[PDB]
RNA sequence: CCCGGCGAGGGGAGUGAAAAAGAACCUGAAACCGUGUACGUACAAGCAGUGGGAGCACGCUUAGGCGUGUGACUGCGUACC
RNA sequence: UGUAACGGGGCUAAACCAUGCACCGAAGCUGCGGCAGCGACGCUUAUGCGUUGUUGGGUAGGGGAGCGUUCUGUAAGCCUGCGAAGGUGUGCUGUGAGGCAUGCUGGAGGUAUCAGAAGUGCGAAUGCUGACAUAAGUAACGAUAAAGCGGGUGAAAAGCCC
């Protein structure tokens, strides 16, 4: 709506 | 003016019988699919079924040319991963003869709807009876 | 006549507008090519 | 100087729709998937106007190759009798005699191979 | 875990075709009342193969 | 746009485009692209072409006889019935009198004819020149605009 | 006559009660009336109280014969879905809709 | 008894009085044309064929009226290079009808 | 007035030129969701169209067919930026 | 993964070689029609181009020519409550942008022509706003502390009262 949180810390293809 | 176009109600089909003894596979079902395609109809049109039905005799009597008679295999997959069964040409002819030439039609006819109604027309049969004769089948010599 | 006054031809070019459609000509970068500095908000280099 | 452009979009798309009357699903409700099966059907429309030419060919050559092989020759042998014998019908009007009357066509026939002969 | 395109017409309608519901095929009127009943159900007066069984 | 210069949201993580102020010209109740400024129309002719335009536009006023001279011509009581009963004389319906001197009469009777407007000499325009229908010139008149474009 | 009775904004989906609705459909008024009394859904009872209107609507309007009376065309519309808010997990908001629907019943002495 | 006839490189078959559509042909809207190059005649069974021409042969028809035929919509396009165009054309046709056959 | 819950909503009656102008109120589009009719569809494979094309339904002319709606079957055909 | 190294059938010629004859085969060329541009005696008159020969795939892009919308003038003119815009169908017409005529809804505005100015043309910008889809009548109905029955009121009681 207003607020939009951050997303799960994606896959750590390093 | 518009070229004609046969009607798929208005056209009549002939009939024919064949006798497949020692006739070579191929230049058998060559014709049989001309004929039940219907190019040998003046009165073609490539979307209507304008062939003549064929009954085939002695189905376990036809013939191939050099060893195909032990080397020509027919695959078929069984949908299940492993079950590429195959059967010979010999071992065909053994179990069902039918399927020789059916198969060998099959594969000249067209893909679709309208192949798979040409095929039926077709009344392969194996040994030299037929119980076709109230159609009057006309003798065929091909 | 008030609406009869035409200028002579050649007079009126017509413009030249950008980036309205396909048919005419410009537009999808409107006669200023593909990216690049040259093709930009703005961009092109001193004099 | 405001230009409210509510007319001309709307009798624009418009006007695409009506061109896509028969299309099946959304490619005939929206706009921006009629649009581009009406551009599809344009490239399919010009380019069918010269698969028909073919088509149509390959179809009176089918049926005067059938009724050749009736009378007894091929449709190579027969398209060369008869320009051997100077005779300039079409494949079209062969393609409709050999279907209508077959008499005529067996006079054609007859004058292929009496060339050839 | 979602779909990829939209599902048309199409398939909700189809999808759908087996959740139509299901019409009483018939009622059965009371022996004695003469009223109807859902078979094996009481009356909506409470009878039952016409006997008053719940007087309320 | 009276508004705010905040990024209504961060530039990651959403999965909305990338925004940066609520005034942006593509958002609703943002900015115009290219606001108009007031800004100004005159453009300027030449002396020398507005003279030949209207040395060109009474010449065809001539030709085309849209052109009535008169001697004098005024009335005697700011009558707009008297004026107009004497343009009904004159077998005239829309008409541009150019009058050597505003005669005060004659102007008041004319300011209420929405089919006729009284010039000076000199106060003369191409735009009513060739709008009205015609234009009578008393001769005072003429010799004053040609002496006028000299 | 084909007597006209509608429901509108009534407070229930457009398809809970199209299920409903396409159950009577070209039947007797006498026999569409027993299959609403004992279908059990809460649309039953909407079509139910709609139909006893179109029934009352021809005896009082339309002249009489509840005798032979079919359920000539009868659909559901759609109609202002009422929005709401649900909050679900994370803090984000999702708007529901409390859904309305047109009833329409048009019945005829046929 | 019919007649094969060519107008616009276009042999047309053609029976004694049925119309027909040819490429148009500098003819008032109501005025007789023939075509002396008869392909062959029907002759109702003793068809006349010629080697390049039924020698005697010739046709009679009546332009009807001419026309301009249904509107074609010719649409080049290339997908994803930014080209388009359409066009439209009605081909001029003259409707004719074949009064008298002559072998 | 009638159905309705001394409801919602509606059908009558009535004003009104108009009430598919009834306050959810000028016009009222499109997406979206239905209802009826016509045609096709439950042995058929794919950017869903186009070229051909039978059948079927309908309007006119009579009976020449044509226009419209569908479109069986077939050739070709792997969206847009 | 499933033949799977002729595209398939199948073929002992329907393979390879050599010779020759036919035929199919493109949007190539030819045939008839149509348009547009360029060039050449015209017509002397800004040409019917009378005729020709030739050209016409095209992105970035250059040039030429247009259609259309809003507003201003022409317009105190013209159209219009004997129906304007708008909406929706239908038919005709232009090479296209488009136009026209007309049926229904609409119920009061519109605007020829020739010019003038542009907030002048949308399908995309993880565009903005409003609406409605899809997943779907599906997950879920928010503590596994627990409900059952009789009476009441009520149109309807598992949840309200006793
Ligand atoms: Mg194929
Ligand atoms: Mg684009
Ligand atoms: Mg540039
Ligand atoms: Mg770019
Ligand atoms: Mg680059
Ligand atoms: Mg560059
Ligand atoms: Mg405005
Ligand atoms: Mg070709
Ligand atoms: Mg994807
Ligand atoms: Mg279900
Ligand atoms: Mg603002
Ligand atoms: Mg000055
Ligand atoms: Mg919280
Ligand atoms: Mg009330
Ligand atoms: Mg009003
Ligand atoms: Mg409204
Ligand atoms: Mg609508
Ligand atoms: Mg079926
Ligand atoms: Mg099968
Ligand atoms: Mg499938
Ligand atoms: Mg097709
Ligand atoms: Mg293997
Ligand atoms: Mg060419
Ligand atoms: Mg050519
Ligand atoms: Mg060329
Ligand atoms: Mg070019
Ligand atoms: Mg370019
Ligand atoms: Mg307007
Ligand atoms: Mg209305
Ligand atoms: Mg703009
Ligand atoms: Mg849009
Ligand atoms: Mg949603
Ligand atoms: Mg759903
Ligand atoms: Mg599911
Ligand atoms: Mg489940
Ligand atoms: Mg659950
Ligand atoms: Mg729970
Ligand atoms: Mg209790
Ligand atoms: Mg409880």
């Amino acid at each position: 709506p207003v607020y939009i949180p951050r997303p799960r810390p994606p896959h750590p293809r390093l | 003016m518009k070229t004609f176009t046969a009607k798929p109600e208005t056209v009549k089909r002939d009939w024919y019988v064949v006798d497949a003894t020692g006739k070579t596979l191929g230049r058998l079902a060559t014709e049989l699919a001309r004929r039940l395609r219907g190019k040998h109809k003046a009165e073609y049109t490539p979307h209507v079924d304008t062939g003549d039905y064929i009954i085939v005799l002695n189905a376990d009597k036809v013939a191939v040319t050099g060893n195909k008679r032990t080397d020509k295999v027919y695959y078929h997959h069984t949908g299940h991963i492993g079950g590429i069964k195959q059967a010979t040409f010999e071992e065909m002819i053994a179990r069902r003869p039918e399927r020789v030439i059916e198969i060998a039609v099959k594969g000249m006819l067209p893909k679709g709807p309208l192949g798979r109604a040409m095929f039926r027309k077709l009344k392969v049969y194996a040994g030299n009876e037929h119980n076709h004769a109230a159609q009057q089948p006309q003798v065929l010599d091909i | 006549r008030l609406n009869t006054l035409s200028p002579a031809e050649g007079s009126k070019k017509a413009g030249k507008r950008l980036g309205r459609g396909i048919g005419s000509g410009l537009g999808k970068t409107g006669g200023r090519g593909h990216k690049g500095q040259k093709s930009r908000s703005g961009g092109g280099v001193r004099r | 100087a405001r230009v409210k452009r509510g007319v001309i979009a709307r009798a624009r798309h418009k006007k695409i729709l009506k061109q896509a009357k028969g299309y099946y699903g959304a490619r005939s409700r929206v706009y921006r998937v009629a649009f581009q099966a009406v551009i599809k059907a344009g490239q399919y429309a010009y380019r069918d106007r010269r698969q028909r030419k073919r088509q149509f060919r390959q179809l009176w050559i089918a049926r005067i190759n059938a009724a050749a092989r009736q009378n007894g020759i091929s449709y190579s042998k027969f398209i060369n009798g008869l320009k051997k014998a100077s005779v300039e019908i079409d494949r079209k009007i062969l393609a409709d005699i050999a279907v209508f009357d077959k008499v005529a066509f067996t006079a054609l026939v007859e004058k292929a191979k009496a060339a050839l002969a | 875990a979602v779909q990829q395109n939209k599902p048309t017409r199409s398939k909700r309608g189809m999808r759908r075709s087996h959740d139509a519901l299901t019409a009483v095929t018939s009622l059965s009127v009371d022996k004695t009342s003469g009223e109807k009943h859902l078979r094996h159900h009481i009356t909506a007066d409470g009878y039952y193969r016409g006997r008053k069984v719940i007087a309320k | 746009v009276t508004g705010s210069g905040k990024k209504p949201w961060r530039q990651k993580g959403t999965g909305r485009a990338r925004s940066g102020s609520i005034k942006s010209p593509i958002w609703r109740s943002g900015g115009v692209t290219f606001a108009a400024r007031p800004q100004d129309h005159s453009q300027k002719v030449n002396k020398k072409m507005y003279r030949g335009a209207l040395k060109s536009i009474l010449s065809e006023l001539v030709r085309q006889d849209r052109l009535i001279v008169v001697e004098k011509f005024s009335v005697e009581a700011p009558k707009t019935k008297l004026l107009a009963q004497k343009l009904k004389d004159m077998a005239l319906e829309d008409v541009l009198i150019i009058t050597g001197e505003l005669d005060e009469n004659l102007f008041l009777a004319a300011r209420n004819l929405h089919k006729v407007d009284v010039r000076d000499a000199t106060g003369i325009d191409p735009v009513s020149l060739i709008a009205f229908d015609k234009v009578v010139m008393t001769a005072d008149a003429v010799k004053q605009v040609e002496e006028m474009l000299a | 006559m084909e007597t006209i009775a509608k429901h509108r904004h009534a407070r229930s989906s457009a398809q809970k009660v199209r299920l409903v609705a396409d159950l009577i459909r070209g039947k007797k008024v006498s026999q569409a009336l027993d299959i609403l009394t004992y279908t059990n859904k809460k649309a039953a009872v909407l079509v139910k109280k709609v139909l006893e209107s179109a029934i009352a609507n021809a005896e009082h309007n339309d002249g009489a014969d509840i005798d032979d009376l079919k359920v000539t065309k009868i659909f559901v519309d759609e109609g202002p879905s009422m929005k709401r808010i649900m909050p679900r997990a994370k803090g984000r908001a999702d708007r529901i809709l409390k859904r309305t629907s047109h009833i329409t019943v048009v019945v005829s002495d046929r | 008894m019919y007649a094969v006839f060519q107008s616009g490189g276009k042999q047309h078959r053609v029976s004694e009085g049925q119309t027909v559509r040819l490429e148009k042909l500098d003819i008032a809207t109501g005025e007789t044309v023939e075509f002396a190059e008869v392909l062959m005649i029907a002759n109702g069974e003793e068809v006349k064929i010629g080697v390049p021409f039924v020698d005697g042969g010739v046709i009679k028809a009546e332009v009807v009226a001419h026309g301009r035929g249904e509107k074609v919509k010719i649409v080049k396009f290339r997908r994803r290079k930014h080209y388009r165009k359409q066009q439209g054309h009605r081909q001029w046709f003259t409707d004719v009808k074949i009064t008298g056959i002559s072998a």
